DNA sequence: AGTGGATATTTGGACCGCTTTGAGGCCTTCGTTGGAAACGG
DNA sequence: CCGTTTCCAACGAAGGCCTCAAAGCGGTCCAAATATCCACT
């Protein structure tokens, strides 16, 4: 009779991704540490998105706010845009939804 | 192209594992599979496809898979009760492994040869040879293995090498078999009884192969000439004495000091069962020599050939007389003597 | 292998992202705001990049501090700089 | 065969 | 500092895992209530890291690491090659009243006034033994903790064992310190080197024979030359004795004798030769040479005088 | 036919004919076409000996493709999990080089080397050497589609030697066999190397013996100055320019008697293991170390004839 | 968007050979050190 | 004739590789919740 809370079930994906990217054997005592760092990072991300949306003048969060945040983080630049990172790190099912593409008589989706 | 989706990857991989042929393997698809493996990691449905692509094109991909484990999931489909329904409706290592030729053929080539530009015959692949009619249709053109030892346990290749009489193939087989017999022996050049039944099974396979082709190999004759003075007469008596029967026809005066002297020295001091065994072996040898000599007259002359078998018969008669004098007139040996004289 | 030590994953899990978990987290943290159609995908991408940075930093800290197995202090010292670099 | 039978008779 | 921590960490890494608890208990530097907090079931690396953290939280000096090294060395004592010294005394000198404090003070002051930077660590154990660890240095360099020198001294005896590691540069100084701190006059080195310290101890003290006398089948085979067999057996039993032979592993002979055999009869120069006998257990393989038929019944006196003459290296001339 | 000649030379190796004598190795100035750096690299290292059957369809024209394929195979064998492309550049590299001036006669094939290099030039990690010196007895009974290189020398780890041998056997259909040297050949080599003339002696002459005492264990070393050994050899040498079995027997009996007069141990009942002198050093397990660059061809020819006798 | 029904998911149960860590041996090869020898006064 | 710089001989440990034994459990097969989801209304 196993019991798993949704929080740990959600964090296990990123914990396993960390274990795969480490390419080294890791002690079990680091899992809770990585989970706490992920929680703190999510808190700071939510706060930064909130203040950026407040400064933008709207209540909703738009992709330009996340682009500005990633640019301040040093990940996205003018030359290396967000589309490059999406193509590098995301599968096709998400690229079809994020990056606009034209087909069948200049039909563009999504509308950009 | 549908391999990009992570949800349809295993099923499409399983389908391609069945739909893959030789004309479909191409370098850009190899690069696609490589980048997919780099992005996803070690997936069995990808490892199987990579192994198949390597088998179809060894000069582009190098893969060594560890172990057979279950690569594709054997999940019974929803139509298993329908699969059985349509079935009931339709009711009414010492030896090398079999592999294709080495990829060093046509390794350094500047342009395409004039043969394939005109679409000529070419050759026949080795993996397609699986039945007897396929051997019948392509008997004149065949692909030889990379290691000739693998021919030892394949009937379709034995049927081909039965009538070839080629020098490089014979040399390769001779070298391989001689080295194997020298390294795997139990009382020659090494004291290694750990082999045991392995050497017996190898000798049984060799004897079963040389019963076919109606002749023997030269490696076995060399091994017999080398390891006979060191034999004790009990290790592999059956297989050894069966290998003795397949000796090519030669003059008795030349083959006597190499084989028959040691045979007699081991014969005059052993038990009666060894005597019966060597009598049976000599009878089989005489039968084989007579069978091979009977066909030459239909094609040293015969005068010098009959002298050899006459000397052999006189030698075995002297052996039989001395053995009857030694064993105090045992009928169990007289039976074998009369069996030999019957032939 | 001891239960305390975990060997590196030879095969990576499927690249499917837990969109529902991210939506529930963003709702329970800031319920007054509303996320757009595919903002969770960008959040997942940012999390992937953060985890990659943390992983490489912890790996080099563990390999530079005379250790073949990643310990707690290594990932701790890596996080103490990665969390500060990830905000802006 | 006959040789194997002679062997197994020798063993006993 | 960090050098002490690195020294302690290397010393602990040298110690095996099954006997680490015994060494830590014999060290007695960390309190007993701090040992059960560490779990010896996990990996060796984590245990060593926790021990280093515990030793760093407390004040760790350089004497504790030296004591741990001495304990480890006296627990193993088979990783180095040992040599023996012998000190002589004048005829008109009386038996001295040995004192440990004065000996330590003199042995320290001699090296402190000869050199400038040198580390000395003592450990006085029963069997009347003193273990001394020495880290050498001079006026312009710091003491090197990687190449120490180990000495085992027995009180009121003319013998002292030493580990041949680096004393080839400071041999006269060590000899002077030993002969001054122990109130002697001369000192000489014996031709006896061996890796087994207990064998050297039994040979030098000549106590390897502890037996004293006190009152308190297939007749069909005919073995000839049986008298020769019983004679060689008696000769071997008389020459090699019946006591358990001490365990040695090496012997060396140098020969400068003339060749006597028509062949090189006019030669007047000797034949220079160097012979080495090597075996896992010497003095036991030789004893079985005569009964096996590889040597004569009486062996050469050069091979049956190892424990009696207390010599391992020999030189023979014409 | 070549098969009949092979069978004839095979069945001719009987133990009735008397073995012949051997000529004293004469120092010879090596050819000037050989690279001196390669000669200096081949000296002072310990090599492991192997006998090899002729290679089927080996071409000296395409050596780059062989190196590329072998590099890809080694890299794929190192990481047992993932795939490996052929034209990719890895951390290690395989180099096929050609040696010159190492053949005995103009009819012998050319020697070549296979090297593993870790780039960071890089550092050499493993070296293989294929050679054949004075192998006219083998070149006659082989067709033209084969290449006869019976002597193989390996320097490095055995884990790489196994992979290289597996690849060679799977590609060219050959057979690698360990080559051993018994006490007879070692006792012959000792006398043949002592009979040679040298200008300066760099190392003393040493023999190693293993005493059979199976319950126990014991080894004996016998070292002697080179000049004394040369004088002892000249005292018994009487055949000009040749070495005879009786001379070797006397040379060994001199040492046996000199040892027995001092230690009363019969050194003739033991087993000779290792023999080292100023020109080369040999072990019974099949290890050779060459020191002088003037007597290279003689040692190579001796080892080649041993390998030819083993493979035939 | 609350309500819904269905079907793939998986985590604890159970067991064997693959897995790694610890220890011992042993080897082939560079380096630090002592010393004989040519050079300078 | 004697002190000093330099190349040569030599012990060593040092590292690198090989082998075996013992403790562990990941992987494979398998249960019955249960939770992802797609559009139900």
């Amino acid at each position: 009779r196993p019991r798993q809370d949704p929080h740990k079930a959600g964090l296990s994906h990123y914990v396993k991704l960390f274990s795969f990217y480490a390419k080294m054997p890791m002690e079990r005592k680091a899992l809770e540490m990585v989970e706490k760092c992920l929680d703190k990072y999510f808190q700071h991300l939510c706060d930064d998105l909130e203040v950026f949306a407040a400064h933008a003048g709207r209540k909703t969060v738009k992709p330009e706010d996340l682009e500005l945040l990633m640019r301040r983080q040093g990940l996205v630049t003018d030359q290396v845009s967000l589309h490059v990172l999406v193509e590098r790190h995301l599968p096709l099912e998400y690229r079809q939804l994020l990056i606009p593409c034209a087909y069948s008589g200049n039909s563009v989706f999504p509308a950009q | 192209a549908s391999l990009q989706d992570d949800a349809l990857c295993p099923y499409v991989c399983h389908l391609l594992y069945l739909l893959t042929k030789k004309e479909n393997v191409k370098p850009f698809r190899v690069r696609k599979l490589l980048d997919l493996q780099a992005k996803m990691g070690m997936q069995p449905h990808l490892q199987a496809l990579l192994s198949l692509y390597k088998f179809f094109a060894p000069a582009l991909i190098s893969v060594s898979l560890p172990v057979k484990k279950i690569y594709f999931k054997n999940s019974e489909n929803l139509w298993k009760t329908a699969l059985l329904a349509v079935k009931q409706r339709n009711r009414g290592s010492v030896i090398p492994v079999l592999n294709s030729s080495s990829y060093t053929k046509e390794c350094g080539k500047k342009e395409m040869s004039l043969s394939d530009c005109l679409n000529r015959s070419g050759s026949f692949p080795l993996e397609q040879l699986q039945s007897f009619p396929q051997l019948l249709q392509n008997i004149h053109c065949l692909e030889l293995p990379s290691q000739m030892g693998s021919v030892l346990n394949n009937s379709l290749l034995l049927h081909y090498i039965n009538c070839v009489r080629d020098e490089p193939v014979l040399l390769r087989f001779y070298y391989w078999l001689s080295q194997t017999l020298q390294e795997e022996c139990i009382w020659y050049k090494v004291n290694n009884y750990e082999h045991g039944k392995e050497f017996t099974n190898f000798l049984d396979t060799i004897i079963r192969a040389e019963c076919f082709l109606q002749e023997g190999f030269y490696s076995c004759e060399a091994f017999l000439y080398k390891s006979l003075p060191l034999w004790d007469g009990l290790c592999c008596r059956s297989q050894f004495l069966q290998l003795v029967s397949w000796i090519p026809f030669s003059s008795f005066s030349e083959v006597k000091p190499l084989l028959f002297d040691h045979l007699a020295q081991l014969f005059f001091t052993s038990t009666i069962y060894f005597k019966c065994s060597v009598l049976q072996s000599l009878k089989e040898l005489l039968q084989n020599w007579l069978l091979w000599l009977s066909m030459d007259i239909h094609m040293t002359t015969l005068g010098g050939s009959m002298n050899s078998v006459s000397k052999l018969i006189h030698y075995v008669g002297w052996l039989s007389t001395t053995a009857m004098r030694l064993e105090s007139n045992n009928t169990f040996l007289l039976h074998f003597i009369l069996d030999f004289y019957e032939k | 292998m001891a239960l305390s030590t975990i060997v590196s994953q030879r095969k990576q899990i499927k690249r499917k992202a837990p969109r529902g978990f991210l939506k529930r987290v963003f709702k329970r943290k800031k319920p007054q705001l509303r996320l757009e159609k595919s903002g969770d995908l960008l959040v997942h991408l940012n999390c992937l990049l953060f985890v990659h940075r943390l992983a490489e930093e912890s790996r080099t800290n563990a390999c530079a501090s005379k250790c073949r197995v990643i310990n707690k202090e290594h990932v701790l010292a890596a996080a103490k700089v990665i969390l500060k670099k990830s905000r802006g | 065969g006959v040789l194997a039978h002679l062997e197994r008779l020798e063993t006993q | 500092d960090e050098t002490v921590a690195e020294f302690i960490k290397r010393t602990i890494l040298k110690i095996p895992m099954n006997e680490l608890t015994t060494i830590l208990k014999a060290w007695d530097f960390l309190s007993e209530n701090q040992l059960q907090t560490v779990n010896f079931r996990q990996r060796k690396e984590s245990v060593v890291q926790h021990l280093i953290h515990l030793c760093e939280e407390k004040r760790a000096s350089i004497s504790d690491a030296a004591l741990l090294d001495i304990i480890y060395m006296q627990f193993h004592q088979h990783q180095k090659v040992w040599e023996v010294f012998q000190m002589s005394k004048g005829p008109g000198e009386d038996v001295d009243l040995f004192d440990m404090k004065q000996f330590k003070n003199s042995f320290k002051k001699i090296l402190q006034r000869a050199l400038k930077n040198v580390t000395v660590s003592f450990r006085e154990t029963e069997e009347n033994a003193v273990w001394i660890r020495i880290a050498w240095g001079t006026q312009y360099t710091k003491p090197n903790q990687y190449k120490p020198t180990y000495v085992v001294y027995y009180s009121q005896t003319p013998y002292a064992f030493t580990s041949s590691s680096m004393l080839r540069r400071n041999t006269p100084l060590l000899g002077q310190a030993l002969t001054i701190a122990s109130k002697h006059h001369q000192i000489v080195k014996m031709d006896l080197r061996s890796r087994y310290l207990d064998s050297l101890k039994a040979i030098v003290f000549k106590q390897y024979n502890q037996t004293f006398e006190t009152h308190n089948m297939d007749s069909r085979i005919i073995h000839e030359n049986i008298v020769e067999k019983e004679r060689v057996q008696r000769i071997t039993q008389e020459t090699f004795g019946d006591y358990p032979q001490p365990q040695l592993e090496f012997a060396q002979y140098k020969l400068e004798t003339k060749f006597k055999s028509s062949i090189l009869a006019e030669r007047e120069e000797p034949l220079r030769c160097l012979i080495k006998f090597s075996s896992p257990h010497l003095l036991e393989a030789l004893k079985s040479l005569a009964p096996a038929g590889i040597a004569d019944a009486p062996l050469s006196p050069l091979l049956t005088c190892i424990p009696n003459k207390r010599m391992n290296y020999f030189k023979i001339r014409d | 036919p070549l098969q009949k000649r092979l069978e004839s030379v095979r069945k001719q190796s009987s133990f009735i004919l008397t073995p012949p004598r051997r000529k004293i190795p004469q120092c010879s100035q090596l050819q000037e076409d050989v690279d001196p750096q390669k000669v200096a690299f081949l000296l002072h290292k310990q090599w492991t000996l192997y006998s090899l059957t002729p290679l089927y369809k080996f071409s000296y024209s395409n050596l780059k493709e062989y190196s590329r394929l072998l590099n890809a195979f080694i890299v794929a064998e190192k990481q047992k999990g993932l795939a490996v492309e052929v034209g990719e550049d890895f951390n290690i590299k395989v180099i096929f080089s050609t040696l010159l001036g190492m053949k005995g006669t103009q009819r012998d094939p050319e020697a070549f080397l296979v090297q593993i290099v870790s780039k960071s030039e890089g550092k050499v990690l493993w070296t293989g050497w294929f050679c054949c010196v004075f192998g006219d007895s083998l070149l006659e009974t082989v067709s033209e589609d084969f290449t006869c290189l019976p002597l193989f020398l390996a320097n490095g780890a055995e884990s790489n030697t196994a992979i290289i041998g597996t690849w060679f056997q799977k590609t060219f259909d050959c057979y690698f066999s360990p080559l051993a040297i018994n006490a007879f050949n070692l006792s012959w080599m000792a006398a043949m190397w002592t009979a040679c003339k040298m200008d300066h002696y760099v190392a003393t002459t040493e023999f190693l013996w293993s005493v059979p005492c199976s319950p126990q264990s014991l080894d004996i070393s016998f070292a002697i100055h080179p000049e004394d050994a040369k004088a002892l050899w000249d005292s018994v040498h009487k055949t000009p320019g040749e070495v005879t079995q009786e001379e070797v027997d006397l040379f060994m009996d001199c040492l046996y008697s000199h040892f027995h007069r001092h230690f009363k141990i019969h050194l003739s009942a033991t087993r000779l293991v290792r023999v080292s002198t100023s020109v080369a050093s040999a072990h019974t397990d099949g290890k050779i170390k060459i020191l002088c660059h003037k007597y290279l061809i003689g040692v190579l020819a001796y080892l080649t004839e041993l390998a030819i006798f083993q493979i035939e």
